[PDB]
Parts: structure tokens; sequence; C-alpha cells
């Protein structure tokens, strides 16, 4: 009971600002003047939004995932919760883009995406690191959701380097720090699997301790065991999804493993095949252009008698991990052997080192102020 | 034509409120057939019905979700296909046509096309009633040939397009400008013009990197 004391005490008073909300944005400009004068932060106005994204999303997640049927919690919030607060005028803040990232969020977890366009193209105010980092969270997921391994895997690079030069301070990322650490750490551990023979990159995103652990996972993955394709698994749907809570365990209510069936059901698909792609370029391609010795190599390789060997090879070069082509007369398979590039570290470290001097010249230029 | 007479209306539909309105519905599953029968696409209308279908599972009707997926599986090597199974029910996965459909369409993603036309029941009279469905899977097969091969020989390209004739084998032998080799290979691309490495040539960076350390 003081469970739903809690919860529905939360969408209420949000039901309430709601209209408080379209109310003050789109017309009234001298209440908007009113408030910009009286506090001292314009803070307090500004956290209200996003702290209402992932606060909101947790107490309708909890209606979701106990109602499945004659659903209440999905078209109320889709239609009046979501699209009032967004689609009309912004607030002349950074509010605009709070209320588009919440949005954002909210987006996220429907499984219904294609106008990331459109939230891009009306994201027209500057991107500030706060924003952008949340931005480019999403935006990596969009793209990983895309098969654009090679695109997603440098965005979330960016955004685990901790050189983005936050600094936060005030609990802009509250209660859920160590989220944006796991959450880019796991996903990043898939894309890794499906290309790599590329980056090369992986030293910049993920910090040794991790990369020892992720990096033979990778391997005992799509080599030797199906036994990494269940605990990587097991990490990766809470952060695939991001569903806030899990209700309540217990079996006298049922009500919440069946949307999980389709939730989790849903991201098997993914990762089946496109897993099963990986092994195929794990060994490593020994010779560039392979003649009778390295095909016939290959093909002991790929597969034992008899029935089908060329079939099966001829399959996954179509994908997208090979170039190739066969030759008749000679019997010669010819292919393509790329590779990425060595350092790219240290001339993106020049201005991130600077910034080491920069914050220690400034921080004791701060207590020289002070003791001063 | 009443791909072009709903294009105007179900834009502002998708983009209100009544894309979690299940009322909408009527418009929706029509212009959905719209696309499959008249020979058009729209990937939005597609994943808003599958998005009322995955809100009621009840509304679900498997040859408008039939005519999704086909349509999803022309559209290829796009994500169009992986938003189908993420709205579609572990309960609707298993429904006629749509099991045939989806085993079907697992074939064209692993690039499995000799086991594709195989695979094909020929009684199943929708898969004729989908316009252009026939040829487009073969632009398909053909589009990643020239992505992935130099040459191809002419037996070869003729089996991955379901065992075709000397004579229908012109149209895609002409659509690239594929031409016959000596020996008797169908040329598709040259050996340099497919591979496009972009390597290791860079530490090109000198001009941003002084101008930083500029002062």
């Amino acid at each position: 009971q003081w469970l739903w004391d809690i919860i529905d005490e939360f969408i209420y008073q949000f039901q309430s600002f709601s209209q408080y909300r379209c109310k003050t944005a789109k017309k009234s400009e001298e209440e908007i003047d009113f408030l910009r004068s009286n506090p001292k932060i314009w803070n307090v106005h500004s956290v209200l939004n996003v702290l209402h994204s992932l606060v909101d999303k947790s107490n309708i997640n909890r209606q979701l995932e106990v109602y499945t049927s004659g659903g209440d919690p999905e078209s109320v919030a889709g239609e009046y919760g979501r699209h009032s607060l967004y689609k009309m005028l912004g607030y002349f803040s950074l509010v605009g883009l709070l209320r588009l990232h919440s949005l954002l969020g909210d987006y996220y977890q429907a499984i219904k995406v294609l106008e990331n366009i459109e939230l891009n193209k009306k994201s027209m105010y500057s991107r500030v690191p706060e924003c952008q980092v949340t931005t480019y969270y999403y935006v990596g997921f969009a793209y990983l959701m895309m098969r654009r391994y090679q695109d997603a895997i440098r965005v979330f690079a960016n955004i685990l380097l901790y050189i983005q030069r936050t600094k936060s301070m005030f609990q802009r990322t509250t209660y859920k720090y160590e989220m944006i650490n796991k959450q880019n750490e796991q996903m990043h551990a898939l894309l890794a699997i499906a290309l790599t023979m590329y980056p090369m990159r992986i030293d910049e995103s993920i910090h040794l301790q991790l990369r020892e652990k992720y990096g033979d996972k990778m391997l005992r993955m799509q080599k030797g065991d199906p036994q990494v394709y269940e605990e990587l698994f097991s990490y990766s749907c809470p952060k695939f999804l991001s569903p806030v809570v899990p209700n309540y365990d217990s079996v006298h209510p049922n009500y919440h493993k069946e949307p999980f069936l389709q939730q989790l059901k849903v991201f098997s698909d993914e990762v089946q095949q496109q897993a099963q792609l990986s092994t195929i370029r794990s060994f490593l391609k020994l010779y560039t252009t392979m003649p009778v010795a390295k095909l016939a190599g290959f093909l002991d390789l790929t597969e034992q008698e008899f029935r089908i060997q060329l079939l099966v090879f001829k399959h996954k070069m179509k994908n997208l991990v090979w170039t190739s082509g066969i030759s008749a007369l000679d019997g010669e398979f010819q292919s393509a052997s790329e590779v990425d590039f060595y350092i790219d570290k240290d001339m993106i470290h020049i201005a991130d080192t600077k910034v080491a001097r920069r914050y220690g010249d400034f921080f004791i230029r701060q207590i020289h102020k002070f003791e001063e | 034509a009443m791909f072009e007479q709903m294009r105007a209306n179900v834009g502002k539909l998708l983009k209100g409120i009544d894309r979690y309105n299940p009322e909408n519905l009527a418009t929706l599953e029509r212009y959905v057939e719209t696309q499959a029968k008249e020979n058009a696409y729209d990937l939005e209308a597609n994943l808003a019905v599958l998005k009322l279908y995955q809100f009621n599972p009840a509304f679900f009707q498997t040859t408008v979700t039939a005519q999704i997926l086909l349509k999803a599986l022309t559209n290829l090597p796009h994500t169009d296909f992986t938003l189908c199974k993420c709205m579609i029910d572990q309960a609707h996965q298993e429904e006629r046509p749509i099991r045939q459909i989806l085993y079907l369409g697992d074939l064209l993603e692993t690039c499995h096309f000799q086991a594709f036309w195989q695979a094909l029941d020929e009684n199943m009279d929708l898969l004729e009633g989908i316009t252009g469905f026939e040829d487009s899977v073969r632009k398909f097969i053909c589009h990643v040939v020239g992505i992935t091969y130099q040459h191809i020989d002419r037996w070869l390209l003729a089996e991955m397009l379901g065992d075709l004739t000397d004579s229908q084998l012109k149209m895609w032998m002409s659509k690239y400008g594929w031409s016959a080799d000596e020996s008797g290979q169908i040329f598709i691309c040259s050996q340099e013009e497919s591979i496009k490495p972009k390597n290791i040539v860079e530490k090109i960076d000198f001009d941003s990197v002084s101008s930083i350390m500029a002062s």
C-alpha cells in the first residue's frame, strides 16, 4: 500500500504540473519573466523536467508491467503525457532540449523508433555537454539498432571517456552515475563482437580493468563456448531497453514476467545470428589472396564433408564482412584484407591533457583566491 | 494511385496522437495493403500498425502483417525487418502466413539465396499476390552481388536468382551493365573498385593540431 501511495502521488503531481508546463511556456511572457527574477538558481526550474523523465518512466513502467490487458497506461501517456509537453512551443531556455531529451528517452523504451530524424532537427539550441552526452547516449543506441556497428562503437567511446569536460557537481546524473559507466561498457561490448579486426579504438573507450575481461569474453564467445552468449545477454538486457524498475518479484502476482517475455525475446533475435557472423571473421585472414593451399585450408576450417562447404562459404561472404571474387579458369579465390589505423589516441589527447593542466591551473587559482 | 491520395493524410496522423489511438487502424491497415499491392513503401505507417498491434494483441491481423513483413524484406539490408519482429508478439510469429514469411526472411539476412528459392511454397497465392515482390528480392540479390563479387559464374548467378534460364538472365545481365568474359563468367566489378580500403593513411592532421597549439 505504501508502494502505490508513493507511485500514485508522483503521477497525480505530474499530471498537475503538465497543465502548468503547457500554460507557461507558450503564451504567458510575464509569468516566465517573473520566474526569471526571484531565485539565485534557475536550476530548480530546469531539473524538474528531466527529473520527471526517469521518475515518471519508472512509475509508468510499473503500471505497464502490472496491467497487461485493457491498456490504461500506454495510450494515456503516449497521447497526453508526452506529446502535449513536447509537440507545442518550447520554453525559452535549455528546457526546450530537456523536454526534447525527456521525450527521446520516453520514445527509446517504446520500440517505435524512426522519428530520431526530426528530434535531432528540433535540437536547434546549442549542444551543451549535459544535453550532448545524453544525445549521443540514445543516438549511439539508435546506430546500434541500425546495424551500424562501426559508427555506434565510436559514439560510445566518447561518452565513456570522462574527458568530455564534465564537472558535475550538483546532481545532473544523480543516483545513476555508474549507469552511464556500465551501460556504455555493456553496449560497446556487443559491437566489438560483430566486426573487430578494425579498432584499435577500444583503448580510448574502455579502461584496461574492463578491456581484459571483455576482451577474453569476445574470444570465448565466438570461438569455443556459447556460454558467453548467456552471461553477455543477461547483462545486456537491463541496459538495452532500460526498464527503470522491475516490479516486486513474487509468484502470487504474475503480471510482470509476461511483458518481459516480449521485451527479452525481442532482443534474442538481435544477438542470435549477429553473433554467429563473428566466428567467420574470428579466424585471422592469414594469406590475403588464397591459392588452393589456403582456400582448401579455410574450407577444411569452415565445415567438413561434403555437402555443402562451397555454398555456406559463399552465403557468408555476402553479409558485410568480406569483399572478394571468384575466378573460373584459375580456380582462384582472391579477397580483401582491410585493417584500421595505429595511433589516433595521441592527437585527441593533446587537448585532453591540456585540460588536466588547465583545470589544474584554474582550481588552485580558486584556492589562491580564497586563502589569500 | 491510392498511395498518393493518402500520403498527406496519413503523414499528419503519424505525427499526432493518432499513432497511439487504435481507432485509426481503418485508414492505416488499408494504407498498408496500398504499399504492398501498388508497389510502394512507407516504414512509419507499417511500424505504427505494428506498434498498435503490440498495444492490443487482439487487433492483430495476419495478412496485414504479411503485407508489412514481405515489403520489409524487399528493403534490405536495412533494419525495417528488424523492427518487425520487435513488435510482433510471441503468439503472433507462429501464425499463418507469418511463420513461413519469417522463415523465408531469415534466409535473406544470412544471404542463403539458393535456399530461399528452394524454401518457397508455390501454393501460397499471397506471395504471388504482392506485385513486384518476386523481382524485388532478385534485385536485392544482385545488389549484394555488386558489393562483394568481382565476378560471378553464369550458372552461379542463375541459381542464386532461382535457377534462371539463358533468356531470363538477360534482364539481370543488362541491369547493372554486366557482361560476359572469356571462359565464361559474368563480370560484376573491377577488383580495385570493389575493395575500397580507407586504412593507414592518417597522421596528416598537422593543420588543426598546430592551430590549437598556436598559443
